[PDB]
């Protein structure tokens, strides 16, 4: 399953939070396309 | 020890590692260039004074300063002029010295012995004609240095280019897959030596076509590769070479016209376009212009003085800061300027040069000459233009003279001035700083190994032995050295391991972390 | 010893103790340090405004003859720009002390005749040997005492 | 005064998570390691 | 003076003893203006770092 992987590579987020366990948990979720994309503008990354 | 000071004052992720193989096989080449060119009181008159001064100068200087027939000579003579230099170019600059030394006792009169630039000598009779034996020596010592630049150093920077060609063919798809970056001219000029069949000169194997035939031909258009990378005949190279090994006949000294245009004009590209080797070809118009008999000798001193050492030290800090040094000039234009037109509507009357009877000069009319009276003199006054006025010692208007003199002695003298001088002070600190940061990194770090010298400390004089029995980062040299000497067959198995993964470029194998030391903690300490 | 006794000669040279006595006392060994601590670097930077001096030497011998005089009545008996002795030595024993370059110490360049190749070549004469060359020298003992 | 905090801004980033109080000397024990820390798992941009 | 007692001093154009007065100027505007002066600008400057 390498080339399924590969194009949804870009799109696949992940982050880490600690809660309700006391313990650290992973957590996954789709990333909009047009999120990715204006995200991705020289006034915004500037202003980061 | 240069390698050294750039990759550690700016560092980063395993493009560390990459550089320093990228290093290890830079100094390879270097070898193999190398092997192959081995075979009361007294009156004192000026010129007294002068001699004493300049032979103090150059002591300080100093202390820190038959085709057969025909073929063989030329090439070991090419060779040692190449072996010896270095020297050379100290020849070069004692000669601008006393050509130099001897243009300085012209003498001016409107009498031959338009004016009359008749050179006088001294009480000796010498020194007019030993003017003339060294312009013609200093010419051939400096013409003898751009055929000894043209192979010694030149092989190295092709060798460079051609290298990084390659990779961004086989492990890239810079030129075949998408484009190049299209607005850099060495990302562009490069497309020209593709089709040429002697690609791959100065590099080691001449088979990088082949391979990125196979490898990136697959889903691309074979013919259409085979024509872009030049190769033509795709059938015809691989039924070439596979009958037996035949013997052309030679063609030396009859075909030479029968050559790579293409090459060469790509090859004279890179040439033109490497500074070093433009600032030896601006030495040699300067040096053969001074034989239009003028004082054009004079230029060669300055741009000498920067061989010794410690002149690119300290000449360093002013270039370091000139984007914003050049910059601050530019403000003060624009202040001053914004001084002139507040003195052109209200200030008139006060800037004349108290000429008697009559005052034909004026100098607040023009705005030309208000704006230029102000740059050329209110700046260098050393006081602002309160000591280039009229008296305002006049009731009419005279307090408002007061305020205006002095902000602008404030501002445009003690304070805008001090920035520029705070820069250059400025910059002594920032360089001395990097100095110390390569000196104390490598003292705390393996440089390959990722452990602190608190760690390789608790055997007695550890970390001294670590860094030299183990992995010292000359070994490594050797040991990729050693590869290359020897048959494929006969490689061990951690060797052939080793050597495979050379070949795809990664560098999984370095330590990066543990050190034959964390490993065997436990078992014996 | 033999300055002391080079002294009996009934002239001044006791006045060469002090100079090199004063070094004793610990306060001025730690500030007169500073300066030998960058002398190779001092004394070298001495000698690039000596070549730089003489570059502009050279040009002003080709093209400004007729502004380096002394303004003499009647007559100019005097000229400083026909020898290159006097025309280099005028540049060095003048043109670094007169605090604003050798603009000071010519003719007016009101005439138009090359009126604006004067001001160019007087201008980069103050920024370079005065503003920015003189301010190296005091920026290596500033650094010093860093 | 202006050049040590420039200086300061970089360093602070490059030896810590800015999310994580870790600094990068346990992050390198697993080779190449702090680089995909930063990168891989909370990268700031994620939660975003 | 700013610039040495070169500028209060009969002129040394006469040829006796020329040069010795440029080599005893020039000395002492580099040591007792150009470098005893910095130095005392430097102390202060060096005080509030
Ligand atoms: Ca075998």
């Amino acid at each position: 399953a390498e080339s399924i992987l590969e194009y949804f590579r870009p799109y696949l987020g992940r982050i880490e939070i600690m809660g309700a366990s006391r313990r650290i948990e992973r957590i996954y979720f789709e990333i909009s396309e047009t999120n990715r994309a204006q995200w991705e503008m020289p006034q915004v990354k500037e202003s980061k | 020890r240069q390698f050294i000071f750039d990759v550690v004052n700016e560092g980063g992720e395993a493009e560390k590692m990459e550089l320093f193989v990228s290093f290890c096989e830079d100094t390879i080449f270097e070898m193999q260039i190398a092997a192959q060119i081995s075979e009361r009181l007294r009156r004192l008159t000026a010129r007294e004074a002068a001699t004493a001064l300049a032979a103090l100068l150059w002591a300080v200087v100093a202390r820190a300063g038959f085709w057969g027939e025909l073929e063989v000579q030329r090439v070991k003579f090419l060779n040692y002029l190449s072996r010896n230099f270095y020297t050379l170019r100290f020849l070069a600059l004692f000669l601008a010295f006393a050509i130099n030394f001897i243009l300085l006792f012209y003498k001016v009169s409107d009498s031959p012995p338009n004016m009359v630039y008749y050179f006088l000598e001294e009480s000796t009779g010498y020194m007019e004609p030993a003017l003339w034996c060294l312009s013609l020596l200093h010419t051939l010592v400096a013409f003898l240095c751009i055929i000894g630049y043209n192979c010694l150093k030149v092989p190295l920077v092709i060798f460079k280019r051609e290298k990084e060609l390659a990779r961004k063919l086989e492990f890239d798809g810079l030129y075949i897959t998408e484009q190049p970056g299209d607005d850099d001219v060495k990302g562009q000029w490069d497309r020209l030596v593709l089709n040429t069949p002697s690609f791959p000169s100065n590099y080691w194997d001449k088979f990088v076509k082949r391979k990125v035939l196979d490898k990136h031909g697959d889903i691309f258009g074979r013919e259409r590769i085979a024509e872009l990378l030049g190769m033509d005949l795709a059938s015809l190279e691989i039924t070439a070479h596979n009958e037996r090994k035949p013997d052309p006949p030679p063609g030396l000294l009859t075909w030479l016209m029968s050559i790579d245009v293409k090459y060469q004009i790509w090859k004279f590209g890179v040439i033109f376009t490497d500074n070093s080797f433009l600032y030896l070809g601006w030495y040699m118009v300067m040096s053969l212009l001074g034989h239009y008999n003028n004082f054009f000798f004079a230029a060669h001193l300055l741009d000498i003085a920067m061989g010794v050492k410690t002149l690119r030290t300290i000449l360093s800090s002013v270039t370091h800061n000139g984007k914003q040094l050049v910059m601050t000039v530019g403000l003060l234009a624009v202040v001053v300027y914004l001084y002139t037109v507040v003195a052109f509507n209200f200030f008139r009357k006060f800037y004349n040069k108290s000429e008697d009877e009559d005052e034909p000069d004026m100098k607040c009319d023009d705005m030309m000459t208000c704006y230029l009276f102000h740059m050329y003199v209110g700046v260098r006054a050393g006081g602002g233009i309160g000591d280039e006025i009229e008296d305002p010692a006049g009731d009419e208007y005279e307090l408002y003279r007061v305020v205006f003199d002095i902000t602008f002695f404030f501002f445009v003298i003690v304070i805008l001035l001090a920035i520029i001088q705070g820069l250059i002070i400025d910059a002594f600190g920032e360089l001395r700083d990097q100095q110390e940061q390569v000196k104390e990194d490598m003292e705390t770090k393996c440089f390959i190994c990722g452990i602190g010298s608190d760690y390789f400390d608790t055997t007695p004089h550890g970390f001294e032995t670590h860094t030299l029995e183990e992995h010292n980062l000359a070994n490594y040299m050797f040991f990729l050295m050693y590869l290359i000497n020897k048959d494929e067959t006969e490689h061990t198995g951690q060797e052939s391991y080793v050597w495979k993964m050379y070949q795809e470029r990664c560098w999984d194998f370095f330590p990066a972390g543990d050190c034959f030391r964390k490993q065997y903690e436990d078992q014996l300490s």
